[PDB]
This record gives structure tokens, C-alpha cells and sequence, in this order.
């Protein structure tokens, strides 16, 4: 329909590298306007690290699009005092080797976050393999670069935050506070956890390892009946509480034994406010999560994505189709059962692994919506499908398609796995999306017409 | 439209070999159908007297099981000595799976890398999977290899035992799985893992159910992800792997719900350390095997069935449940009443499908003729 | 006072013989859903207490 499925631009990064595993767009609607990229497995040239991760800044409007990496770290990892002081020699006290940087690239301005789940960091007391999250927040188009590594706390083991795996999933929201999910932490009970920028900045002092930073919003322990919930294992931001502030939204796929459930939390608090509970155990109900307004009411809409989600052919035989959530909000409030639910029609698809918000693509008045299905399409490489927006909500039929254009491989192109969309490059008023296949190593970008 | 019964093979009666064994009436048919007109034949089924059974034990070997590992050493002679009664042919097998060893799971540490529990315990490292004895109707040897097992320990409470279930019911040859009934016990105390937990290790290649068996070890457990209960169980229908869950009593809503998912299961409370292991796996059986459910394969389009049952002491069933007759016993006689209906006329002149109860190799083969 | 976990992969049973030590030594235990917190524990009964759950391996706290 709208959408330039017949050449859309292709960016390709480093062979192996996982480039386009996570997409983001960079100062859109002005000069230097940019597409970042994350390549969680690219070998970059850091002192004696290997694999390290990388997050690329691919230029908008260039003929060649040229994606080049950002250096947001350029040392290896850190050595332990002691182990130089004492008969030890080298003792790193951080694993940066293998810690799949750039797994998560979040812009909101001239800032930009990119987090490594998997940094695990030798404890300074007792020997430990903690793999809390670390996050680099650049500010002021890569004037100052900061750290943020909330879980690396005093609290360093499973039964703490050391497993927390913090950066899993972020967020900015509209007035720049930057929001974590650790889905490992208190014993993979999961944890949400957010800070404003000028917070981090101020509190920011690399000297010690275990930084506080003042203010902080986090969610409490609960008992041990909780765990292995996975709370936070992908976030999303929108109202949901009539205040000025955007509200959290966290997926906790394993919660309720396994059935799953998606809880908003309260801006200024972090108190929760709904529950929305998974339909079928195992079907993985909060792989992705997004809020955006679907009937032009004026208020923010849920979505919910359960890509294992089984279901039945006429004929009998159980397939594995997955399958989409859509809560309406209302002026009362949003109610506990669905309004709409969007069902996947390929075997081992995965529909509703990624969701995105389009925006006014059509220009219609109502806001689309993109679902990606990594293992989709007639050679299972990967489908990408558009739904349009209207009063009574999402329509139950794409109004697009989209699928690669090169021919299919021995590896899957997990095509669809991670979208974005929402900002306009070319500037002509017509929102824009782009489209990971990190099995290949390839991003595409798509403009409206 | 028409039908003709072509083999009909007269199923076995009262009181030799699992092939020789009949337990469907009818074998081959031709269904002429005549587009909206359907047509519409009876089978019978007839359980048997002694049909061998061969079961592989799978147990989980985490720290938590330690108690359950000490008393299975006499598991494989009492249970064998316990089967006796039911058939004269038996076989046994054990298999035993820990976790995935990547880094959120499993301690990376070359401390706890070489001794995952406390220093007092002295546990061996973690392992995916490993086929300790294949299918073998020696008691003896079961015993003894069984007996020299050592427990391993872990980060998570959940276990990644799914990975086992696949391999186990893939790798066939290895495991020694025959054309009989095949029983799988699945004793664990504690969650599962899933796909999509593995991203979580960086993990995201999903399970590609095939054999990764290298000695008698499962390699690949760091490559592709735990296997969705979808793949399960597309793969256990396959293979005609029956599949017994030996749980403790705190998770039990668990995998009540799991075999409510799959088909063909039963889940059993494992008390104390496995004290019944021996009289839940022939309860599991039991129940089990006193039922039947049919199932066809890959209907062509505009062609839909119907299913009808004829149970014991006169209930009849219809509806969904049409293909399902519980309660049969042994040599307990039970009819069945399908329909084949056919709502248009496609260019394939004559498509065949075939209706067999879950299970069993057991197939009457449909032939389709339209117009 | 003493608040051993036992949370994690660890044996069920390894978990009502740190409650019976306890009470079987005076103090008073309550019980939770893989979780046991005592009250009243003096310095030689928490060290003792934390000795036994080290030994059995599981995660010991104090309050
Ligand atoms: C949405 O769905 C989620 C998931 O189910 C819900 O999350 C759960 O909500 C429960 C609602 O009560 C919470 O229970 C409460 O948890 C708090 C915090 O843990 C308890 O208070 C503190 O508990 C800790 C636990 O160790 C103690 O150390 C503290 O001393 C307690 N006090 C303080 C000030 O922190 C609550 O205690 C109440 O309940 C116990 C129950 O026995 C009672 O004995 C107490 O006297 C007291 O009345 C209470 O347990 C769950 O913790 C929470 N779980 C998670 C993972 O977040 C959520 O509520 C749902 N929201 C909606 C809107 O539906
Ligand atoms: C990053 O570089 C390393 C080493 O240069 C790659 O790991 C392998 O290293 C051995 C030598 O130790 C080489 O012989 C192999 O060729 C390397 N692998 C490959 C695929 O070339 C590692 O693979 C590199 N990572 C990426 C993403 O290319
Ligand atoms: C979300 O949290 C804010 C923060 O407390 C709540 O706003 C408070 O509302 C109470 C209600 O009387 C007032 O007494 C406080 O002064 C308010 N505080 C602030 C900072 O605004 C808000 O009500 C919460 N949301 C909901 C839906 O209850
Ligand atoms: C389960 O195992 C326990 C522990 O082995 C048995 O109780 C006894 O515990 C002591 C140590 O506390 C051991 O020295 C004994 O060997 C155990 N008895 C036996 C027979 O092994 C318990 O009896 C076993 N059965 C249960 C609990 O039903
Ligand atoms: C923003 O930055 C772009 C890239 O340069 C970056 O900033 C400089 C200072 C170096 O740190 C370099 O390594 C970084 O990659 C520029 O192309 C762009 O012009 C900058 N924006 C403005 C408004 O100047
Ligand atoms: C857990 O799931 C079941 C089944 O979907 C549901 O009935 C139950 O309400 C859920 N738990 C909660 C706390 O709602
Ligand atoms: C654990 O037991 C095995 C069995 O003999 C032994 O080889 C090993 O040395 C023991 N562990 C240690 C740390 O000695
Ligand atoms: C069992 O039946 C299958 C059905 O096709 C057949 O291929 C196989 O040869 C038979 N024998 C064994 C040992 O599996
Ligand atoms: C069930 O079917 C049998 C055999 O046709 C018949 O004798 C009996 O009356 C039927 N009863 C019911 C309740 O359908
Ligand atoms: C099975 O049949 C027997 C007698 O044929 C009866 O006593 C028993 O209640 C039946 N069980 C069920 C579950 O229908
Ligand atoms: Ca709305
Ligand atoms: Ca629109
Ligand atoms: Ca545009
Ligand atoms: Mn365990």
C-alpha cells in the first residue's frame, strides 16, 4: 500500500556480527537525521576484548548510507586493585569479552542509551560471575558519555540483583527519564527500574564501581512465591493514569505459573496499577509489548504479543501460530479482557515477536500498527505485517506485507525480529520503519508515499 | 458416493509378535465421494492381551533430586520384577539432564565451574543431557550404572529438561525405541524451560528437533534454544512416545496443565525420595493404555471429517469427543463411526489419508475418489 | 535474625532440618513458603545457625 516495498534501502554490517539485532532512529525531523544500529556480536577494537558488542550510526540521505561504529568504550576491561597490589598480577574485575552490547539502542533527542545484558563483573569481595546490566547514556550529541549500571549494587548475588541483567529492555520517555527492566534480578523475579537523565549525570562518579544514584525509582522484593517471573522482560511508556507523566508498562511472561501477565505501573511511584493476564501456558504472553492510540480517542492503547502461542487448525491438528492483545482504553479505564486479538496463519512463525506504534502512516487520522513474524513466509525467513488503525479500533486484516527481497539461506534472517517506526527521514511528512534481519546481517528501511 | 473394504485383515480374538498383532478391523478402503453427499464406515478395535512396552527412565539430576538419587538404586530389577505381571516382554533405559550450560544458569566460576554445589557436597559439573543406558531388558545393568550416577548442582530452580524430552524422542536408533509401546517417565521437582528463555543466555536460534547425540552426550545445548511444548508435541505424535510425569506434589497444577496440552500423558505425584516411583508408573499405564484416540493426517482442502464413538456399556459419545473411547479394557471390543465429507472437487483424482489411534503403528489407509 | 533463603536449585529437604535444629533449639521459627526467619537468636545461636546453613548451602541473612 503505502509503505515503498518496491526498493527500500539495505543496510549491511559486518558478516556474524548480529548487525541489526536492534534498530532506533537519531535525531529525526532535523539536520543529521540517522539510523543507529546494534551488533550485540561484533568484534570491535577494544584492549583484549572479544566480541564485545558495537552500535553503529548510519547517516540518513547519503547515496552509499555508509554505516560507520560509535566508540562508546574504548577500554578493556578493568583490573582489580588488589590483584596488581598483591601477588595476583591480572584479575579483571569486569567480563566485557562476549557481553552483547548494543542488544538495545534507545534515542530520545541527542541522547542515546545502549545497554549490554549480558556484563558480568567479578565481585570485589568474594570471587562471582555477576552478569548485571550496564548502560552507557551518550548526552548532548556524544559530548559526555555516561555510565549506567543501576544492578550493580551492594546486594551481589541470584538472591539479590546480581543476576539482575539489567538494559534487557528500555525506554525513554517523552520528557527524557530512562527506564530498565532487569528481568534476573531477586532470583529471576524481575525488576523494573528508571532514573532521569539529570539524575545520572549528577550522581555519576566512575571511582567506584558500586554507584548510587539519588532518587532512583525501582520495584521492591516480593515474597519467593514470585519467582522466576521474568517481570521485565521487554517495557513500553504511554498514559495510562490520567496524569502528565507516562506510565510504565512491563511484560512478565512466566508470572502466574507460567500463564503470564503485563502489568502498567504509576508515574511518580512505581505502584502498580493493571493486570492483564495470558490466555494459554506457554504461550509466551510478553515477548513485546507497546502502547499507542488505535481509535483516535485521545488515549493510549495496549498491545500484547504471545508468539508461542498454540492454536488448532479445523482439520484438528494443533499448530504453533502466535497471536496479538488489544486492550482499548476508555475514560473509566482499561478493561481486563481483550477487545481484539490478531492471530498468526504460518506454522513456527512466531507472529507478535516485535511490535511497533507507525503512526499516522496512512494519514487518515488513525494510528497503524506493525507486527513483525521472524519465521514467517512461504521459506520461513521472515514477515513483517501492517494494521491499520480505525474507530472501532485495530482492522482484523493487514493492509501490507512485507518480506525480503534476497533469496533465502541455510541460516534463518529472523526478518521482523526487532522494528521500529514512528519518525519521519526523508521529512516529507510520512512516517517511516525500519526492519532488523540480524540473521543476515542486514537492516531495511521503509518510507511512505 | 460408495465405499469398498479392500484388505480387512479379521483382528486378532481372544487368546506372537507386535507386528503380527491386529487391533483395527478394516485396513484399506476406497471412499467415491460425491461431492455434497458424504460417505461414511465403521472399524473396530480391540485391545490387546500382552503387547510389549518399552520404557525410558529421565531424571532430573540438579542439586534438588539429591534425596530421589539414593533411592533408585533398586529401580531397575523391582520394576522389571513389578512388570512381569503385564507383559512378557520389557525393556528399560535411563537418561538423566541437568540444564543448559551458558552463563545466566550455571555459575561460570572455575570453582563452581568444576563443583556447582557447596564445597561439603561433592557434585560433578552441569551437563544438557547424557544417555547413560539405551533400551535394554537386563535389570542388572540398569542397577549398576544407575548406582554409580552423581548428583549435579545449578543456579535457577526451573530445570531445561525439554531439551532431553526432544532428543530423547528424536534420536530413535540410539535410544533403542521399537515398534511397540513406548512409555517415557519424566521425574523432576521443579518448572521447565521453554523457548524464549534462552534469550536470556543470548540464545535465539530455535530447537531444530534432530539428533545432536555425540557419545552418548547432548552437544548444541549452548546453540539452539529449549523447544516450545508446540514442537513437543508435533514431535512426541510423531514418534508415538507416550509420556508419564513423575512430579512432586508442589508443582503439580504445573504439569496437570502440560498434559492437559499434550496428548496421550498422565501425571503422577512422586512422594518423599521416589518411595512410588514403581506404582505411579504402573497407574500411569494403567490409565493410559485404557484408552484410545484417533487421529488423521493431513486432510486435503475442502475435505472435513467426523468423528463418531461407540464406547463400552453403553455410553456414546459425540461431538469432539466422537474420536475419543476411554475406559476400554483388555479385549474389550469398541466401534467407531467416521464420515468423510467433501464440500467441493479437487483436481487430485485420488488423495489417501490415514486414521490411526495415538500411539500405535497401527494405520487404515483412506483412499479418496471424487465425482 | 537469621533468614536463610534456600530458593534457588536447592533440595527441598535440606530446608525443614534447618527449622527443626532451630526449634529443637529453643528459638522460634517462622516457617514461609521456601523461606525460614528466626526470632530471638542469641550471638553464639545466630553464629551456630549460620555455621549450619553455610554447611547445608543454603543462603543465611541476618536482621
Ligand atoms: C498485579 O499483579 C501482580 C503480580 O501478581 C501483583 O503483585 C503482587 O501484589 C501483592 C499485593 O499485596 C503483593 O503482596 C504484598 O507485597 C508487599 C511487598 O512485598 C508486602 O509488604 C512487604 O512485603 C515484604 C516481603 O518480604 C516484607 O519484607 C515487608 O516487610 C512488607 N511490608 C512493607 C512495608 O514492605 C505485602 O504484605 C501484606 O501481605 C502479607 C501477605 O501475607 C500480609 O501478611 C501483610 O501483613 C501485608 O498485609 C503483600 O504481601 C506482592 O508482593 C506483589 N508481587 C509482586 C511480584 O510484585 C500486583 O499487586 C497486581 N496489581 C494489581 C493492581 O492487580
Ligand atoms: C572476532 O575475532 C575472533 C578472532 O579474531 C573470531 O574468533 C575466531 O578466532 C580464531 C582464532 O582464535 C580464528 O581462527 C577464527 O576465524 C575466528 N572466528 C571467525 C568466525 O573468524 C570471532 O569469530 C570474530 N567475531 C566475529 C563476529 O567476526
Ligand atoms: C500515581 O502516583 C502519584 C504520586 O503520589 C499520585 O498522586 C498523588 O495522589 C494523592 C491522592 O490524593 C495525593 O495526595 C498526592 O499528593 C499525589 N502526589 C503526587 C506526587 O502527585 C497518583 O494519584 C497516582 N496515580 C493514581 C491513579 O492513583
Ligand atoms: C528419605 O531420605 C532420608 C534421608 O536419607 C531418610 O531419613 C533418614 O535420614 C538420615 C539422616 O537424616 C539418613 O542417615 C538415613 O539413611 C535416612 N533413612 C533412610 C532409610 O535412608 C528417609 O527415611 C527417606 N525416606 C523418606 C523421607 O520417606
Ligand atoms: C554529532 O556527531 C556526529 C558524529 O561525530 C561524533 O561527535 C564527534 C565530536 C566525535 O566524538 C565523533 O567520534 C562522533 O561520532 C557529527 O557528524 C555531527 O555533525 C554532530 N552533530 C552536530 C550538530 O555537530
Ligand atoms: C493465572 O491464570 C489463570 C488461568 O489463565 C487465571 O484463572 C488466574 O486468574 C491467573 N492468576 C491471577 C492472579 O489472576
Ligand atoms: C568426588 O568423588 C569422586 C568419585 O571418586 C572423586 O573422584 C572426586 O575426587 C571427588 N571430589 C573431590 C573434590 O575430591
Ligand atoms: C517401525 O515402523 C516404521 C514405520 O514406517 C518403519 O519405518 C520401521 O522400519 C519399523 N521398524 C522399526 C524398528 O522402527
Ligand atoms: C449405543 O449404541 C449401541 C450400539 O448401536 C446401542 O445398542 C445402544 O442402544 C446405544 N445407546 C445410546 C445411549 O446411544
Ligand atoms: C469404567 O467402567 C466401569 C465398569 O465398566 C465402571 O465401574 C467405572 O465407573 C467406569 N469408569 C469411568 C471413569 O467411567
Ligand atoms: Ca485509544
Ligand atoms: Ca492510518
Ligand atoms: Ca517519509
Ligand atoms: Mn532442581
Amino acid at each position: 500500500f503505502n509503505l515503498d516495498a518496491e526498493a527500500p534501502a539495505v543496510l549491511s554490517g559486518p558478516p556474524g556480527s548480529f548487525f541489526g539485532f536492534s534498530v532506533e532512529f537519531y535525531r529525526p525531523g532535523t539536520d543529521g537525521v540517522s539510523v543507529l544500529v546494534g551488533a550485540p556480536k561484533a568484534n570491535t577494537s577494544q584492549p583484549g576484548v572479544l566480541q564485545g558488542g558495537a552500535v553503529y550510526l548510519c547517516p540518513w540521505g547519503a547515496s552509499p548510507t555508509q554505516c560507520t561504529p560509535i566508540e562508546f568504550d574504548s577500554k578493556g576491561s578493568r583490573l582489580l586493585e588488589s590483584s596488581l597490589s598483591s601477588s595476583e598480577g591480572e584479575e579483571p574485575v569486569e567480563y566485557k569479552s562476549l557481553q552483547w552490547f548494543g542488544a538495545t539502542v534507545r534515542a530520545h533527542g541527542s541522547s542515546i542509551l545502549a545497554c549490554a545484558p549480558l556484563y558480568s563483573w567479578r565481585t570485589e569481595k568474594e570471587p562471582l560471575s555477576d552478569p548485571v546490566g550496564t548502560c552507557y547514556l551518550s548526552t548532548d550529541n556524544f559530548t559526555r558519555i555516561l555510565e549506567y549500571a543501576p544492578c550493580r549494587s551492594d546486594f551481589s548475588w541470584a538472591a539479590g540483583q546480581g543476576y539482575c541483567q539489567g538494559g534487557f529492555s528500555a525506554e525513554f520517555t517523552k520528557t527524557g527519564r530512562v527506564v530498565l527492566g532487569g528481568p534476573g534480578s531477586y532470583f529471576w523475579q524481575g525488576q523494573i527500574l528508571s532514573a532521569t537523565q539529570e539524575q545520572i549525570a549528577e550522581s555519576y562518579y566512575p571511582e567506584y564501581l558500586i554507584n548510587l544514584v539519588q532518587g532512583q525509582l525501582q520495584t521492591r522484593q516480593a515474597s519467593s512465591i514470585y519467582d522466576d517471573s521474568y517481570l521485565g522482560y521487554s517495557v513500553a511508556v504511554g498514559e495510562f493514569s490520567g496524569d502528565d507523566t507516562e506510565d510504565f508498562v512491563a511484560g512478565v511472561p512466566k508470572g502466574n505459573l507460567t500463564y503470564g501477565y503485563v502489568t502498567i505501573l504509576n508515574g511518580s511511584d512505581i505502584r502498580s496499577l493493571y493486570n492483564f493476564s495470558g490466555e494459554q501456558m506457554a504461550s509466551y504472553f510478553g515477548y513485546a509489548v507497546a502502547a499507542t492510540d488505535v481509535n483516535g480517542d485521545g488515549l493510549d492503547d495496549l498491545l500484547v504479543g504471545a508468539p508461542l502461542l498454540m492454536d488448532r487448525t479445523p482439520d484438528g491438528r494443533p499448530q504453533e501460530v502466535g497471536r496479538v492483545y488489544v486492550y482499548l482504553q476508555h475514560p473509566a479505564g482499561i478493561e481486563p479482557t481483550p477487545t481484539l486479538t490478531l492471530t498468526g496463519h504460518d506454522e513456527f512463525g512466531r507472529f507478535g515477536s516485535s511490535l511497533t506504534p507507525l503512526g499516522d502512516l496512512d494519514q487518515d487520522g488513525y494510528n497503524d500498527v506493525a507486527i513483525g513474524a521472524p519465521f514467517g513466509g512461504e521459506t520461513q525467513q521472515g514477515v513483517v505485517f501492517v494494521f491499520p488503525g480505525g474507530p472501532g479500533g485495530l482492522g482484523s486484516k493487514p493492509s501490507q506485507v512485507l518480506q525480503p527481497l534476497w533469496a533465502a539461506s541455510h541460516t534463518p534472517d529472523f526478518f521482523g525480529s526487532a522494528l521500529r517506526g514512528g519518525r519521519d527521514l526523508d521529512g516529507n511528512g510520512y512516517p517511516d520503519l525500519i526492519v532488523g534481519s540480524f540473521g543476515v546481517d542486514k537492516a531495511v528501511v521503509y518510507r511512505g508515499r | 458416493g460408495s465405499k469398498d473394504i479392500k484388505k480387512n485383515k479379521n483382528v486378532t480374538n481372544r487368546s506372537l509378535k507386535p507386528e503380527d498383532i491386529t487391533q483395527i478391523q478394516p485396513q484399506q478402503l476406497v471412499l467415491r465421494l460425491r461431492s455434497g453427499e458424504p460417505q461414511t464406515f465403521t472399524l473396530k478395535f480391540k485391545r490387546a492381551e500382552d503387547y510389549p512396552i518399552d520404557l525410558y527412565y529421565l531424571m532430573d539430576l540438579s542439586y534438588s533430586m539429591k534425596d530421589d538419587l539414593e533411592n533408585v538404586k533398586s529401580l531397575g530389577t523391582d520394576l522389571m520384577n513389578e512388570m512381569r505381571r503385564i507383559t512378557s516382554d520389557f525393556r528399560i533405559g535411563f537418561g538423566s539432564f541437568v540444564e543448559k550450560t551458558v552463563m545466566p544458569y550455571i555459575s561460570t566460576t572455575p570453582a563452581k565451574l568444576r563443583n556447582p554445589c557447596t564445597s561439603e557436597q561433592n557434585c560433578t559439573s552441569p551437563f544438557s543431557y547424557k544417555n547413560v543406558l539405551s533400551l535394554t531388558n537386563k535389570g542388572e545393568v540398569f542397577n549398576e550404572l544407575v548406582g554409580k550416577q552423581r548428583i549435579s548442582g545449578n543456579l535457577d530452580s526451573p530445570e531445561g529438561g525439554f531439551d532431553a524430552i526432544m532428543q530423547v524422542a528424536v534420536c530413535g536408533s540410539l535410544i533403542g525405541w521399537r515398534n511397540v509401546t513406548r512409555l517415557l517417565v519424566f521425574s523432576t521437582d521443579a518448572g521447565f524451560h521453554f523457548a524464549g528463555d534462552g534469550k536470556l543466555g543470548g540464545i535465539v536460534l530455535p530447537n531444530d528437533g534432530q539428533c545432536h547425540l555425540e557419545n552418548n552426550m547432548y552437544t548444541m545445548s549452548h546453540y539452539y534454544d529449549y523447544p516450545s511444548i508446540a514442537h513437543l508435541v508435533q514431535k512426541l505424535s510423531e514418534n508415538n512416545i507416550q509420556t508419564i510425569f513423575a512430579v512432586t506434589e508442589e508443582f503439580q497444577p504445573v504439569y496437570k496443565e502440560l498434559k492437559n496440552l499434550i496428548p496421550k500423558s498422565a501425571v503422577g505425584t512422586l512422594s518423599a525420595n521416589s518411595s512410588n516411583v514403581i506404582q505411579l508408573i504402573i497407574d500411569a499405564y494403567n490409565s493410559l493404555s485404557s484408552e484410545v484416540i484417533l487421529e488423521n493426517g493431513k486432510l486435503s482442502e475442502g475435505v472435513t471429517i467426523s468423528y463418531k464413538s461407540y464406547c463400552k456399556n453403553g455410553v456414546n459419545g459425540t461431538g469432539e469427543n466422537g474420536r475419543k473411547c476411554s475406559n476400554i479394557s483388555i479385549g474389550d471390543e469398541v466401534q467407531f463411526e467416521i464420515s468423510i465429507t467433501s464440500n467441493k472437487c479437487p483436481k487430485k483424482d485420488s488423495d489417501s489419508f490415514k486414521i490411526r489411534p495415538l500411539g500405535f503403528t497401527e494405520e487404515v489407509e483412506v483412499i479418496l475418489q471424487y465425482i | 535474625e537469621v533468614e536463610v533463603h534456600g530458593r534457588g536449585d536447592i533440595p527441598r529437604s535440606s530446608l525443614e532440618l534447618f527449622e527443626k535444629v532451630a526449634k529443637e533449639l529453643g528459638l522460634k521459627v517462622e516457617r514461609n513458603h521456601r523461606t525460614v526467619t528466626v526470632k530471638g537468636v542469641s550471638e553464639e545461636q545466630i553464629r551456630e545457625l549460620e555455621e549450619v546453613a553455610k554447611k547445608l548451602g543454603l543462603w543465611v541473612l541476618v536482621r
